[PDB]
């Protein structure tokens, strides 16, 4: 009943004797090879834990152990990121001078004629201009020298160091077993209090002491070499006094409840600061604050070992209505048995968090000097979309994972499961039916005015001038935005961003961070084919996981296992009938909604946002408003984004941004490279290899190790990962080349 | 090396003379003590026994439960005797459940 | 015996074989349930004896040199607080014969081989007995009790040759070892949130009250 | 040592050091003899 | 092999490797990473160490009293860092591939009895000659055994040895000391001492 600690001595010897041994947790694989199908199983389910045993505590101690490793790979890569700025970097030049130095990280060797990558960033240094977007969060942390840069890049390393031996002691010395892990109110309790609360009062902590204080003495113009050091704004404190008054008081206006004389730092200001074209740090440093208190209030709901708190399964089963018989009983037992649903559920809305993360970033930038550099701005929203987009879709795969291997009505039965099983064929039949309805109505205005345009009838056409599809209710959300500072957020003296309106432009360096973002027709347009598009690949995901068991054509499909070729050429053909394909065709649509999306982005953004200020105030824009008229049909994507934007690319060749026209090219190979796997079946290939077999032995050459075929989801597999780094890296390679030719 | 091996049978129980790098089934053939089979490849549970002492090498199997290896059951075509075994013949069905 | 905050699951595993024991583990750490690494209960005794000792030595000698540093003839450059003798350079430093950070390595190697020895000692007891180390070996044998090795070198007086003397002594002695570790946490917070040292501010203390912890409320560096 | 003699010989392991060795003599090769569109020596 | 069982070892209180059973000159038990744990990886392991422990003898030598012979004034051998490049007769390509045939040869035998052990011992020239020892790395003879110092009973060989061994150790940790010296300051080790004796409290590595 009661919590604590509870381990397990040396379960498994640290040794080398399955290092030796290939796929040593498989049976079938440990004894050995006959052909080439072992090798790629051998990979396949490595990390497929609850596979090779069944005992739950086993999979928990490797999943324990294997996060800890995840760790290391992390800050072995931030200490790498510290180091190559501090080092191989033009840091401090960037920092004397933000808007004319380019920042640039990277630096080639001069082995092949390659140096030329060595381009002109400015700052007597030749490098490769980064989109990281990592120089804006040192400048707003208040790094300063490359000493701190030195530093910081030893503790990270340090501490990849004590991840890697952690990871290997807590499964090798000291395991934990299953009770500690099925402990998820004190878990809980820690990750809200301890790591989100505690992690984000320390944070506000460093704000307040390190980055308020050296920001402001960067943004007086002082040399940044003539700024005092950090701990010194702690050792002698009459120097904050100076830029922060109420500094002078120091603490016992805390606990007066005298906060007011706090009102210097902590400010509920709003907008952007007109000098760095971010937020005003006093807001940020405020906001870290109130967010502490929060989550250190919300770690405490959830009853641990003091009878005080919450116990969760009470929680959950005393949620139930009459539409719903019983439900939410019987899913905290579902939920602390099974790590495919906890994990579904955390991709799930860790996607979601990355998107949102995306959308709040690109319209309030938090960083100074981060909104008018806008080839980070491009490529921090455009790598976001992507990571969401494919969490997201791994959140589908393991909750078909789930349905498959770990759903038992036997043992553990839950309602509202069971309800939604027994009328997944309506739930399908009506997705259905708004994915079709969603793609007439907004695909189909784009044909429309397509054949409108080409038909020289122009009036007829779905555009602002034509026909006007205006978004009212997205414009009235925008000017109730716009109004809110004074009328109804009373302690907000600018809106919460520059997108909403009210005038109110920003600029910085002849450069423009922001201004009101205007909808218009091709906005709701646009608009409604991303709910086209999203709505298609939850319908694809969703129908996998809730067809995931069984269905009307094969009754018994869990007893073939969550991932198979087909149940043969029967009942007219079973090709893909299982979950893991659903997964396969989601990522393609997910593909396909995310591209359509960060299109949709850098196109307006280009058109309608970005631009150069000048004296009087005429803001000319990357391209002339030609978002409004010309994005309502095809052929305008066609001609005005790709064919247009494209140029930039094409002509990198004999220039330092040389590798991006090359790895244009390349993308464009393996994306259509990928399409031998996709159209193909490995039939044929059987048959070919075959015959090169016979080749290799009459020549007393031919292998040990059979050489098959892969299998007919390995094809599958291989199809659908060449398309998507295809695709996904011809996108990154146009967009940086582009941004940062015409940025 | 060639370790006695000891097989109830309900024909009754018989020792014979077998290397260790050979099937049990196999080098009983050569004695003749008639066992059933059919596929003789370990995909099948016509040659199914179960041991009363020591343990075959679980190597040579296949198309068997993730347990059928320790919770007893063998096929006598697919199996290795590495030590002075005693198994069981004619257990397909108390296999087969 | 007196129990204090006392839990039915901390009673279980804390009856009284141990010194102090008062039965007070709001936490439950010493549970003889989950003894893994550094979490079994003959360890985390082991510990508490050890900080317990370490914490008197430091808690005496930390604020000894500022007292008589006001009666003596001990100079006033060898009369710092604790935090001033070069310990945290940025607030006060010295010049010993040396150059603290040699200070520093040449104490680690003389700490290195007092401690590995004692640990050797914990890990399989009685054998620094066994090897040479210019004699002395003799004296390191121990007592089955590591905390308490006891010896020629350890234990030259001899107290305690029967066992409620050896009882009530270790009881005294894990006393005064909470005490002195407590002193030592107030020392550590003190001189930060007053920066003044223990000694000088006990007597600014025992001038009149007027001096209270809320007084330096307001975090004066 | 025995065993990571072994593991260090696995195909995988194998063939990276085999072709790290191999870009680095042809990294060399170019590094001293650059830009050879021909074999001038005989 | 004498399996001493309860020699001195490197960590008092610790059990030694199962491997190292004190059976070579010098054991104290030192494989934490267990780099010797088969037999004739062991075998191969001995030779190495011996070997160079010898030529770290030699190198120790050959660096430590020259400059500490010429600090004082007796003669002027330049920095023995630096004395690469300091031109001879020849240049240096000429003595290194002349050298590295002479070197070679003999370590072409030293290969051809580490991997066969007594199957070289005798001259290619003059088959009269049979250098003398009959353990590798020992070779004896009268070239490397002309005084005959240690052919005695094995008794005192095994002492003599586990001296040779704890030398070469210590020169070996010397050698590195002084190019690590050499490289973090820019002086010569004699220097360095001299310096170290003059303010031990001061002139430390935690000098820069
Ligand atoms: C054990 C034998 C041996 C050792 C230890 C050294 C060591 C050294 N020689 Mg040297 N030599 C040796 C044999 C011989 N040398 C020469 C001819 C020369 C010349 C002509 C020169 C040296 C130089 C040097 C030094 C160059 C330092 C440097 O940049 O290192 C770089 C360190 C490395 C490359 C090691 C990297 C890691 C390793 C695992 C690979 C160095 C301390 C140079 C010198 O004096 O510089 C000041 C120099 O100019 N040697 C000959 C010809 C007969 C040798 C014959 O045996
Ligand atoms: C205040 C207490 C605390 C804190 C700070 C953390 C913090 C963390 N936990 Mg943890 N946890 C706690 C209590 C806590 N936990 C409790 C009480 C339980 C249940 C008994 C768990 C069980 C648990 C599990 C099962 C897992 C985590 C994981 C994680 C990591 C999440 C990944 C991340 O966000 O990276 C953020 C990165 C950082 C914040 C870098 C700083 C890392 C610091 C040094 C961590 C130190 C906190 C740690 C608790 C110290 C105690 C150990 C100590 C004896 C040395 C994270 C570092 C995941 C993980 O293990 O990842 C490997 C995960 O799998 N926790
Ligand atoms: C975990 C976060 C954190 C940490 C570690 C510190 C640490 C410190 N603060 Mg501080 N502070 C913080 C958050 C934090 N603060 C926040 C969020 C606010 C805004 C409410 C303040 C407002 C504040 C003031 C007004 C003062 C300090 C001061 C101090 C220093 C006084 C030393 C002391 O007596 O204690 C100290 C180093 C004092 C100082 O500056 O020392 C010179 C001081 O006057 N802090
Ligand atoms: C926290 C995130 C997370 C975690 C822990 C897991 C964990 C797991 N997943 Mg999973 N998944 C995730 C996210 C995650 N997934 C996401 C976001 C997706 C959407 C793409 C998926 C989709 C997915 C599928 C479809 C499947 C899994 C499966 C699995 C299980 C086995 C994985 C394995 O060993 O395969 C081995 C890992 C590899 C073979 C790595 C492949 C290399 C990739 C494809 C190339 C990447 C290219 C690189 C980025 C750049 C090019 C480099 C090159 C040019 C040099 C495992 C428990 C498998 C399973 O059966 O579950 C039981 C399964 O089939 N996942
Ligand atoms: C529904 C639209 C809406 C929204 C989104 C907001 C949002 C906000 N208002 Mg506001 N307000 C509104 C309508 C709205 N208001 C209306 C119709 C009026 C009357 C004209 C006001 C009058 C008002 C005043 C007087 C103030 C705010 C303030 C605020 C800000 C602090 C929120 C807060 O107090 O925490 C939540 C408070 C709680 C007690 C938590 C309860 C959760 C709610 C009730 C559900 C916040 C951004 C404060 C401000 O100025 O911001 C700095 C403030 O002083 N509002
Ligand atoms: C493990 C406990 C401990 C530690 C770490 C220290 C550490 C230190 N002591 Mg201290 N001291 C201690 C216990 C301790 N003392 C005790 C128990 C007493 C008696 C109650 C003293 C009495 C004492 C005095 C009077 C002085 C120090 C001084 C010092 C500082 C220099 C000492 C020195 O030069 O080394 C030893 C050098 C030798 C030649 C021997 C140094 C930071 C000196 C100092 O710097 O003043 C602040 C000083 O004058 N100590
Ligand atoms: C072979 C034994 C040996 C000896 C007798 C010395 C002696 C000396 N060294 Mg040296 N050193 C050695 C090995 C040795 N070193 C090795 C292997 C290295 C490579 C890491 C170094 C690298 C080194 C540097 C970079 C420096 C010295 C320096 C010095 C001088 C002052 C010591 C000091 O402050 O730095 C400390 C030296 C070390 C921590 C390295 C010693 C570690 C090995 C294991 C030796 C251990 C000693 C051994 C167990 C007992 C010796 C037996 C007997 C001769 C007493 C001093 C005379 C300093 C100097 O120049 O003086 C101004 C200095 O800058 N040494
Ligand atoms: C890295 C070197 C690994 C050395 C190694 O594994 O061999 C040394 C041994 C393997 O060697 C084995 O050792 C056993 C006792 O430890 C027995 O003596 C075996 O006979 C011996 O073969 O493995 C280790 O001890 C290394 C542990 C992990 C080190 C990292
Ligand atoms: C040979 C050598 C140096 C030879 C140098 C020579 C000949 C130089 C000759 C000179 O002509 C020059 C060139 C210049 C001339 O003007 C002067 C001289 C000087 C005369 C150093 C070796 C130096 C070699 C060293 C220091 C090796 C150290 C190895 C260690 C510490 C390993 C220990 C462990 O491996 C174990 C045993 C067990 C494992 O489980 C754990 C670990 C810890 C891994
Ligand atoms: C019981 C319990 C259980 C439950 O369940 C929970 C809870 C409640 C949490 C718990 C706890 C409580 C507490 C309080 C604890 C604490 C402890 C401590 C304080 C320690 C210290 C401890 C402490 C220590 C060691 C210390 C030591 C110190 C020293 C040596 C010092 C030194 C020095 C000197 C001399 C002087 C110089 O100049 C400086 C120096 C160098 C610095
Ligand atoms: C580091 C440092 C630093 C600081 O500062 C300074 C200093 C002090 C310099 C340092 C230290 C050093 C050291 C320690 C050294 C040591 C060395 C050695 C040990 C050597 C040996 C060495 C040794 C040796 C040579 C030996 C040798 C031997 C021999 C020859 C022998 C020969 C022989 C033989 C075979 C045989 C015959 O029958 C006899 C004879 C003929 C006789
Ligand atoms: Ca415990």
């Amino acid at each position: 009943p009661e919590v604590k600690i509870l381990v397990d001595r040396d379960p498994i010897k640290t040794s080398f004797e399955q290092w030796a041994k290939p796929g040593h947790f498989s049976r079938t694989i440990a004894k050995g090879p006959d052909t080439t199908t072992w090798i790629w199983n051998l990979h396949a389910d490595a990390h497929d834990f609850d596979s090779h045993t069944s005992d739950l505590e086993e999979i928990s101690r490797k999943v324990f152990s294997a996060h800890f490793g995840q760790l290391s790979i992390i800050f072995l890569w931030l200490s790498g990121m510290y180091f190559h700025g501090a080092r191989f970097s033009n840091y401090e030049a960037w920092l004397n001078d933000p808007t004319h130095i380019r920042p640039s990280a990277q630096v080639v060797w001069p082995i092949v004629g390659q140096e030329i990558l060595n381009g002109d960033v400015g700052g007597g240094f030749r490098g490769i201009q980064i989109t990281s977007g990592f120089f804006q969060i040192w400048r707003a942390s208040g790094i300063t020298s490359e000493l701190q840069l030195y530093c910081t890049a030893i503790g990270a390393l340090v501490f990849a160091a004590l991840m890697l031996f952690a990871g290997w002691f807590h499964y090798h010395k000291a395991a934990p077993k299953l009770v500690w892990f099925q402990d998820v109110e004190s878990m809980l309790n820690h990750h809200l209090a301890g790591l989100l609360g505690l992690g984000s009062l320390s944070w506000a902590g460093h704000q307040v002491h390190v980055s308020l204080p050296i920001n402001q003495f960067l943004n007086a113009g002082v040399d940044p070499k003539e700024i005092p050091l950090p701990h010194e704004f702690i050792l002698n404190r009459d120097l904050l006094a100076q830029l922060y008054p109420s500094f002078a008081e120091g603490a016992t206006p805390f606990f007066t409840l005298n906060w007011s004389k706090y009102a210097d730092f902590l400010t509920f200001r709003g907008g952007l600061d007109p000098l760095t074209g971010g937020l005003w740090l006093t807001d940020i440093a405020h906001h870290h604050l109130a967010i502490a208190i929060l989550f250190l209030i919300a770690g405490h709901m959830y009853r641990t070992n003091w009878g005080i708190g919450h116990g969760i399964k009470d929680i959950l089963e005393a949620h139930k209505g009459p539409f719903t018989g019983q439900g939410h009983k019987g899913l905290y037992e579902i939920l602390t048995t099974s790590w495919h649903a906890q994990l579904s559920i955390n991709l799930a809305m860790l996607g979601s968090l990355t998107i949102i993360v995306a959308h709040h970033m690109y319209a309030m930038p938090p960083y100074p000097y981060l909104a008018t550099d806008y080839g980070t701005q491009l490529s921090l929203f455009t790598h976001h979309m992507w990571i969401g987009g494919f969490l997201i879709v791994g959140a589908a795969a393991h909750a078909a994972i789930f349905m498959v291997r770990d759903y038992d009505p036997t043992t553990r039965y839950n309602d509202l499961l069971d309800r939604v099983l027994r009328h997944r064929d309506a739930i399908i039949s009506h997705l259905n039916w708004v994915c079709i309805f969603l793609g007439f109505h907004s695909f189909g205005l784009y044909i429309h005015n397509d054949t409108m345009s080409a038909l020289g009838r122009p009036q007829d056409m779905f555009s602002d001038t034509a026909i006007q599809l205006q978004p009212v209710f997205a414009q009235w959300i925008q000017n109730t935005h716009a109004l809110a500072p004074g009328t109804t957020a009373p302690g907000a003296t600018t809106s919460t961003s520059l997108t909403w309106g009210g005038g109110d432009l920003v600029s910085v360096g002849g450069k423009v961070a922001l201004l009101p973002i205007p909808l218009g027709t091709a906005d709701f347009l646009v608009h409604h084919i991303h709910a086209f598009t999203i709505h298609v690949t939850v319908l694809i995901l969703l129908k996998g996981v809730l067809f995931a068991r069984s269905s009307r054509l094969i009754p018994d499909k869990a007893n073939l296992g969550f991932r198979f070729p087909c149940d043969g050429p029967g009942r007219g053909g079973t090709c893909q009938v299982s979950a893991w394909d659903h997964v396969f065709l989601g990522l393609f649509w997910m593909y396909n909604a995310i591209s359509v999306v960060i299109f949709h982005f850098s196109w307006k953004m280009q058109s309608d946002v970005w631009g150069s200020i000048n004296d009087q105030g005429v803001v000319t824009h990357i391209t002339g408003g030609n978002f409004a008229q010309s994005s309502i049909t095809i052929n305008g994507w066609l001609r005005d984004f790709l064919w247009a934007q494209a140029s930039q690319v094409i002509q990198s060749y004999g220039s330092s941004l040389s590798a991006y026209g090359l790895f244009f090219l390349g993308a464009h190979f393996v994306w259509a490279f990928s399409l031998m796997f996709l159209f193909s079946g490995r039939g044929y290939w059987q048959e070919l290899i075959e015959s090169i077999v016979w080749a290799h032995n009459k020549l007393k050459v031919a292998p040990a190790t059979q050489p098959r075929a892969l299998s007919i989801v390995q094809g599958r597999a291989v199809g659908v990962t060449h398309y998507l780094l295809g695709g996904i890296a011809t996108t990154w390679a146009f967009f940086l080349a582009r941004i940062i030719a015409v940025g | 090396a060639s370790y006695k091996v000891k097989l109830v049978t309900p024909d009754g129980t018989q020792e014979f003379e077998c290397p260790s790098d050979v099937y049990i089934l196999d080098h009983a053939e050569e004695v003749g003590i008639d066992l059933p089979y059919s596929c003789r490849a370990g995909s099948c549970s016509s040659c199914a026994g179960k041991v009363v002492g020591g343990e075959v090498d679980q190597s040579d199997g296949s198309f068997l439960d993730d347990e059928q290896i320790e919770a007893g059951f063998v096929l006598t075509c697919v199996a290795y005797p590495t030590s002075d075994v005693v198994i069981e013949t004619h257990k397909e069905e108390d296999l087969t459940a | 015996r007196p129990l204090w905050f006392a839990s039915k699951q901390s009673l279980s595993y804390l009856d009284g074989s141990l010194p102090g024991d008062y039965g007070f583990d709001p936490l439950g750490l010493s549970d003889p349930e989950g003894t893994g690494g550094f979490i079994e209960p003959r360890w985390l005794a082991y510990g508490e004896v050890i900080n317990g000792r370490f914490a008197m030595l430091g808690a005496v000698g930390a604020i000894a040199p500022e007292y008589l540093g006001k009666v003596g003839l001990i100079p006033q450059e060898t009369a710092l607080a604790w935090f001033q003798t070069g310990v945290i350079p940025p607030a006060g430093t010295y010049n010993y014969w040396a150059d603290n950070y040699t200070l520093f390595v040449l104490e680690m190697a003389l700490m290195g081989f007092a401690e590995h020895r004692r640990f050797q000692d914990w890990a399989k007891p009685g054998s620094m007995g066994k090897q040479y180390f210019l004699g002395l070996e003799k004296g390191f044998g121990g007592s089955g009790n590591p905390a308490y090795p006891g010896g020629p070198f350890f234990n030259p007086l001899g107290f305690g040759k029967d066992e409620k003397s050896l009882k009530e002594l270790k009881l005294k002695e894990v006393k005064n070892g909470r005490l002195a570790m407590l002193a030592i946490l107030g020392y550590f917070i003190q001189g930060l949130v007053t920066g003044v040292g223990p000694y000088q501010n006990l007597l600014d203390h025992v001038a009149d009250p007027v001096n209270n912890n809320v007084l330096t409320s307001l975090k004066f560096h | 040592m025995r065993d990571l003699k072994t593991y260090l010989s696995v195909a995988p392991v194998a063939s990276t050091l085999w072709f790290a060795a191999l870009a680095g003599l042809l990294i060399e090769i170019n590094r001293f003899f650059p830009d050879a569109l021909t074999f001038p020596f005989f | 092999t004498v399996a001493e069982p309860d020699r001195p070892l490197w960590f008092p209180g610790s059990t030694p490797p199962p491997w190292l059973d004190g059976s070579l000159p010098g054991d104290f038990g030192f494989d934490p990473l267990g780099l010797g744990s088969d037999p004739e990886s062991l075998r191969w392991n001995v030779q190495a160490e011996l070997v160079h422990s010898r030529w770290a003898m030699l190198g120790a030598a050959g660096i430590f009293i020259p400059e500490f012979l010429t600090k004082l004034g007796i003669l002027n051998t330049p920095s023995w860092y630096t004395a690469g490049e300091q031109e001879y007769f020849t240049d240096t390509t000429t003595l290194f591939i002349v050298e590295l045939v002479f070197i070679g040869w003999a370590e072409g035998r030293r290969w051809a009895d580490i991997l066969n052990p007594g199957c070289v011992n005798t001259d290619p020239i003059f088959p009269n000659n049979k250098l003398t020892g009959t353990d590798v790395g020992y070779p004896g003879g009268l070239w490397f055994d002309p005084l005959g110092w240690g052919s005695a009973s094995p008794q005192k060989l095994k002492e003599l040895r586990t001296k040779e061994i704890k030398n070469g150790r210590l020169a070996m940790l010397a050698v590195m000391g002084a190019w690590f010296q050499h490289i973090y300051t820019g002086t010569g080790p004699i220097d360095n001492l001299f310096a170290h004796l003059a303010d031990p409290g001061h002139a430390t590595i935690f000098a820069a």
